[PDB]
C-alpha cells in the first residue's frame, strides 16, 4: 500500500496494458481475463490483514498502557496516582511508543495533520475502522499539544484572585508557591504545575468569621492539583479571554470563589478529560460499518462547561 | 406513438407526378412548388416523431447500470441505429443540406473542421464512463457505503472529471439548432441528469444525518431554553457563542469548510452558492436565509474571536425628567440635565456580579 | 492540416511512365535521368511541405486528454498507424533502392521493427497507453479519494525526484524525434512530443489548486487555533503562550519549517 515493487503491484500493472492494448471490441474480455483474476487475490488479502494488525495491537501497545497505568488516579478514582514522567514516553508528539505506532506500521493509512489523526488518506475502499479509536487518539494528541509541550511534561497558568461573601483570609498552597489574601487589591499571579523537590501536594484553608483556620482538604503526591479542581466544576465565565471561575462550597455555606486564566489553549483543566479513559479496543473491525456519533466530543463540553 | 404515414422512402412514387404535373398539363415551378413542398411534410412528419420520443424510467440503482449500457455499447446501441436511420435521408441537400435535416446531421460524423462542440462519438463515450463508476459502487463493496463514499466527490474534493462530464448535455441540447430537435436531445440529456439524480439522492439523506449529528444536536441541547431565544429568565450563556458563531474556528464555520466547499464558497461577509457544480442541488432557502444572519452577527459581536465590543453613547433631555438610569456593569453615568458629553462603555465588563438598572 | 501534395502522388508512376520518354525522342537516355533525377528530387520537397508543417494536435482543454491518448493509441481507429501504412506503401512506389533516401529512412525504418534495440514506433505507442492507464485510473477511479490528494503525489514526485511514467515517456520522444534528419524535425516535434505536453498541462493546475487545500488543514488550523483571540494578533487583554509559538517558528523543527 506505501511503498513499491512487490509481486502483486506488477502483475496488475502488466494486466492493465494487455487489456487496454487491444481493441475497443475487446475492451470488455480484456476487462475480465487480465485484470479481474488480481481483485480475486486483493479481495482475500487484506482482511486478514486487516484482523491482523488488532491483535499486534494488543500486544505492542495495550498492555504496556494498562500495566503501567491500572489502577492509578487519574483512570481510575483509587488513592494511588499514575507517575509523571513515565506518562511523557506514552504521550509525546514524536517520540513516544504510540507517536512511534502510527508511523511506520500503518504510514500510508493515518496521516498526522495538525494535531488530529486524519483518516481519508488510504486512497483504498473496503475497509473501515471503529470509531472508538479515533476519537481515543484524538484526546490524547489534544492533551499532547497542551500540557506537553518541552517533553519535560509541565504547563504553566494564570491565577486567581478573590471576592467573597462574608469570608476572608482565603488560603491556597500548591508546590510551596503560596497565595494568601485578605481582600486586597485583586492581581494576578502565577503558577508552575510540576515543581521542584519539596513536599509537592495541595490544599486550601479559609478563615470563618466565628471560627480560624480550617483546612478544606489536604491532598499528597504530585498529582494533586487535578484532583482537589475536580470537586467544584460550576465553571463557565463570560469574562477575560479563557473566562473560568471556580465555586469551591466548602462547609457551612461559606463559598469561597476564583477566576481561572489560563495562557495555551484551556490549561490545566483539560487534565480531567482523562477520568474513566480506556485505549479502546480492536481497530480496523468489520462491525460499525454506519454509525455517525460526532457529537459526543461536543456535547462532553456541553455538560462540562454548563454545569 | 404515432409516427404518421411517413411517405418518405417512397421517393420513386413521387417522381412519376414530378412528370405527371407538366406533362399532362400544357411553368416550371409547378414542379418546384411541389419540389419545395416535397419536404414540407418531411420537415413535419420526421419533426414530430423526435419530439414524440420519451424514456422509460429506471428508479433504482441496477435499472441504470442496465439502462444506460443499452445506450452506448455499440454493437446493438439502438441509438445509433436510430441516428443512422436518420443519417440515410438526409445525406443529399435535395454537404449543404436544403432539408431541415442539417444541423442534426452535424452530430453523426460531421467532420469538425475547427467547429468543435461535440460529436456523437466522443459523447457516448463519457456515457460509459460513468457506467463504468456506477459499476464500481454495485460491485459488491457495501454499495450503501460506496455510493457515501462517492457522494463526497461531487461536493468538496472538487475531482477533476465534474467539469466535462455534466456540461455535454448542456452543450448540445442547446445547440442542437431546432428548439424541437433540442427537445429530441433534451429526451437524450437526461439519462446522464437522471443518473446523477439516481447518485446524488442518497448524499441528501447521508448529509442530513451527519449535519443533525455534528452542529444541530449541540446546538439544541445547549442553548434551547436560555435567554435569548425563548423569553424567560433563565441561565444566560455567552461564551459558547463564541465557540459556534466564530468567524474561523467555530464548528459552523468548520462544517462549511470541511464538507459542503465546492459549492459554498465565501464572498465578503457572505457565500452565494455559485457555480456549475450546484445543478442537480437546490438547497433549502431556510438554511442560506439563518447562516446569513449568523454570519453578519461576527463581524458586531464577535470581531475578536471571543466575546466583547465597544460601543459609546449619549442621553437627552425631557419634560420633568432630570435625572440619569444606567449604571451598567459598574460603569455608572450621571446626569442632572449638565452639558452632554459622550462615555465609552464596554458590554462583558469583568464583574462577579453583572447587571443594570434604571433610575 | 494545411494541404499541399499536389499531383505527385504515387499513382501517377503508373500512368505516367510515358510523357517522361514522350519528350525524349523530339527534344534518349541521357535525357531520361536528367528528367527522373529532378522529379524525384521534386518528389519529396512536394511532400516535406506537407509533412513538416501538419499543426500541433488540436491542443486540448481540461482533463480529457485520456480520449485523445486512446485515439492515437488504438490499432484499428488510430489516425496514425493508417498514415504510417499511407508513407509506406506510397513511399515504396516511387522506382526500394530508388525510392528516395528523403521519405524512407523516416517515418519508413520507424515502422519496421529490428530485432534489436532500434527506436521502433511501437515502444512510444506503449509508453503511451501506460501514461493514459495511470491517467484514466486518475479521475474516474480516485479510490473515493479525490484526484486532488493524487494530483499533489505526481506533481510531487515529478518536479523534484525522478523515474515517474510521465517523465520517461518525453526522454523517449526526443530520441525518436530528433534521431531524423534535418527535414523531420518539424515533423517529429509534432507527433512525438507534443502528446504529453497535453498532459503536462492538465496534471499540474488541479494540483496546484490542491496544495491550497491541503494547507488549509495542515498548519493554518493549528496556526489559528491557539493564537487566535490573545494579545499580539488581535488587542485583547489575554496573551499567547511564548513556548508553544516556538513550536510553529522555529527554522528546523517547528511545522511551518517542516512544511516547506
Amino acid at each position: 500500500l506505501q511503498g513499491k515493487s512487490v509481486d502483486l503491484t506488477d502483475t496488475r500493472d502488466y494486466g492493465s496494458l494487455t487489456a487496454a492494448g487491444l481493441g475497443q471490441e475487446w475492451y470488455g474480455f480484456g476487462q475480465t481475463v487480465f485484470v479481474r483474476p488480481m481483485e480475486q487475490a486483493w479481495q482475500q488479502v487484506l482482511t486478514p490483514a486487516a484482523e491482523s494488525l488488532n491483535a499486534r495491537w494488543r500486544t505492542a501497545v495495550v498492555d504496556g498502557w494498562n500495566n503501567a497505568f491500572s489502577g492509578r488516579y487519574p483512570f481510575k478514582n483509587v488513592s494511588s496516582d499514575a507517575s509523571l514522567p513515565l506518562l511523557a514516553k506514552y504521550l509525546n508528539t514524536d517520540t513516544g511508543r504510540i507517536a512511534r505506532f502510527l508511523q511506520n506500521n500503518l504510514s500510508g493509512v493515518l496521516h498526522r495533520e495538525g494535531s488530529r489523526w486524519v483518516p481519508d488518506t488510504i486512497n483504498t475502499r473496503g475497509l473501515t475502522f471503529n470509531p472508538a479509536f479515533l476519537k481515543a487518539i484524538n484526546t490524547l494528541s489534544e492533551i499532547a499539544d497542551v500540557a506537553f509541550t518541552t517533553g519535560n511534561a509541565g504547563l504553566h497558568f494564570e491565577l486567581r484572585p478573590g471576592t467573597a461573601a462574608g469570608v476572608m483570609q482565603t488560603t491556597l498552597i500548591t508546590d510551596n508557591q503560596k497565595l494568601i489574601y485578605v481582600n486586597q487589591m485583586p492581581v494576578w499571579k502565577r503558577f508552575t504545575w510540576p515543581a521542584d523537590t519539596e513536599a509537592p501536594g495541595a490544599s486550601l484553608s479559609w478563615v470563618s468569621t466565628q471560627a480560624g483556620t480550617r483546612q478544606y482538604a489536604d491532598l499528597p503526591g504530585s498529582w494533586g492539583l487535578i484532583r482537589l479542581l475536580e470537586m467544584a466544576r460550576r465553571k463557565a465565565a463570560p469574562g477575560v479571554a479563557s473566562g473560568w471561575s471556580l465555586s469551591w462550597q466548602a462547609q457551612d455555606g461559606r463559598m469561597l470563589n476564583y477566576t481561572l486564566r489560563t495562557e495555551a489553549g484551556e490549561g490545566p483543566l483539560v487534565l480531567l478529560k482523562l477520568r474513566n479513559f480506556v485505549l479502546p479496543e480492536t481497530v480496523f473491525e468489520l462491525s460499525g460499518t454506519s454509525a455517525f456519533t460526532g457529537n459526543d466530543e461536543d456535547a462532553g463540553d456541553t455538560v462540562e462547561e454548563t454545569d | 406513438v404515432v409516427p404518421g404515414m411517413f411517405t418518405r422512402q417512397a421517393w420513386e412514387e413521387a417522381v412519376l407526378p414530378s412528370i405527371d404535373t407538366v406533362i399532362n398539363e400544357r411553368p416550371e415551378a409547378l414542379r418546384q412548388r411541389l419540389t419545395t413542398r416535397y419536404f414540407a411534410d418531411f420537415g413535419n412528419a420526421w419533426l414530430n416523431f423526435l419530439n414524440s420520443l420519451h424514456l422509460r424510467k429506471a428508479q433504482m440503482l441496477s435499472d441504470v447500470t442496465e439502462q444506460l449500457t443499452l445506450m452506448a455499447d455499440v454493437r446493438q446501441s439502438p441509438l445509433v441505429a436510430l441516428m443512422n436511420t436518420l443519417a440515410v435521408q438526409g445525406r443529399t441537400g435535395q454537404g449543404p443540406l436544403a432539408t431541415t435535416f442539417g444541423p442534426v446531421l452535424a452530430l453523426m460524423d460531421n467532420q469538425n473542421n475547427s467547429a468543435d462542440m461535440l460529436n456523437l462519438q466522443t459523447y457516448l463515450t463519457r456515457v460509459t464512463q460513468v457506467r463504468l463508476r456506477l459499476q464500481q459502487i454495485a460491485g459488491s463493496s457495501d454499495p450503501q457505503a460506496m455510493m457515501q463514499m462517492l457522494a463526497q466527490t461531487v461536493l468538496q474534493g472538487k475531482s477533476v472529471d465534474l467539469t466535462d462530464t455534466r456540461d455535454y448535455g448542456s452543450l448540445t441540447a442547446a445547440g442542437l439548432g431546432q428548439e424541437w430537435y433540442g427537445f429530441g436531445q433534451t429526451v437524450f440529456v437526461r439519462p446522464m441528469e437522471q443518473a446523477w439524480q439516481q447518485v446524488l439522492t442518497p448524499a441528501a439523506e447521508s448529509l442530513n444525518a451527519r449535519w443533525r449529528t455534528a452542529v444541530v444536536d449541540g446546538w439544541n441541547n445547549a442553548f434551547s431554553g436560555r435567554y435569548p431565544f425563548k423569553n424567560v429568565s433563565s441561565d444566560a450563556s455567552l461564551p459558547l457563542l463564541a465557540k459556534y458563531l466564530n468567524t474561523d474556528t467555530g464548528r459552523i464555520a468548520r462544517f462549511l469548510q470541511n464538507n459542503l466547499s465546492g459549492v459554498l464558497h465565501r464572498e465578503g461577509s457572505r457565500w452565494v452558492p455559485d457555480t456549475i457544480n450546484t445543478r442537480g442541488l437546490t438547497f433549502n432557502p431556510a438554511f442560506l436565509k439563518a447562516i446569513n444572519t449568523l454570519s453578519e452577527i461576527a463581524d458586531v459581536a464577535f470581531t475578536t474571536g471571543n466575546a466583547g465590543l465597544h460601543f459609546e453613547l449619549r442621553p437627552g433631555t425631557a419634560a420633568g425628567v432630570m435625572q440619569t438610569t444606567l449604571i451598567t456593569d459598574n460603569q455608572k453615568l450621571i446626569y442632572v440635565n449638565q452639558m452632554p458629553v459622550w462615555k465609552r462603555f464596554t458590554w462583558p465588563a469583568d464583574t462577579e456580579a453583572p447587571g443594570a438598572s434604571l433610575s | 492540416v494545411v494541404p499541399g501534395m499536389f499531383t505527385r502522388q504515387a499513382w501517377e508512376e503508373a500512368v505516367l511512365p510515358s510523357i517522361d520518354t514522350v519528350i525524349n525522342e523530339r527534344r534518349p537516355e541521357a535525357l531520361r535521368q536528367r528528367l527522373t533525377t529532378r522529379y524525384f528530387a521534386d518528389f519529396g520537397n512536394a511532400w516535406l511541405n506537407f509533412l513538416n508543417s501538419l499543426h500541433l494536435r488540436k491542443a486540448q482543454m481540461l482533463s480529457d486528454v485520456t480520449e485523445q491518448l486512446t485515439l492515437m493509441a488504438d490499432v484499428r481507429q488510430s489516425p496514425l498507424v493508417a498514415l504510417m501504412n499511407t508513407l509506406a506503401v506510397q513511399g515504396r512506389t516511387g522506382q526500394r533502392l530508388h525510392g528516395p533516401l528523403a521519405t524512407t529512412f523516416g517515418p519508413v525504418l520507424a515502422l519496421m521493427d529490428n530485432q534489436n534495440n532500434s527506436a521502433d514506433m511501437l515502444n512510444l505507442q506503449t509508453y503511451l497507453t501506460r501514461v493514459t492507464q495511470v491517467r484514466l485510473r486518475l479521475q474516474q477511479i480516485a479510490g473515493s479519494s479525490d484526484p486532488q490528494a493524487m494530483m499533489q503525489m505526481l506533481a510531487q514526485t515529478v518536479l523534484q525526484g525522478k523515474s515517474v511514467d510521465l517523465t520517461d515517456t518525453r526522454d523517449y520522444g526526443s530520441l525518436t524525434a530528433a534521431g531524423l534528419g534535418q527535414e523531420w524535425y518539424g515533423f517529429g516535434q509534432t507527433v512525438f512530443v507534443r502528446p504529453m505536453e497535453q498532459a503536462w498541462q492538465q496534471v499540474l493546475t488541479p494540483a496546484a489548486e490542491s496544495l491550497n487545500a491541503r494547507w488549509r488543514t495542515a498548519v493554518v488550523d493549528g496556526w489559528n487555533n491557539a493564537f487566535s483571540g490573545r494579545y499580539p494578533f488581535k488587542n485583547v487583554s489575554s496573551d499567547a503562550s511564548l513556548p508553544l509559538l516556538a513550536k510553529y517558528l522555529n527554522t528546523d523543527t517547528g511545522r511551518i519549517a517542516r512544511f516547506l
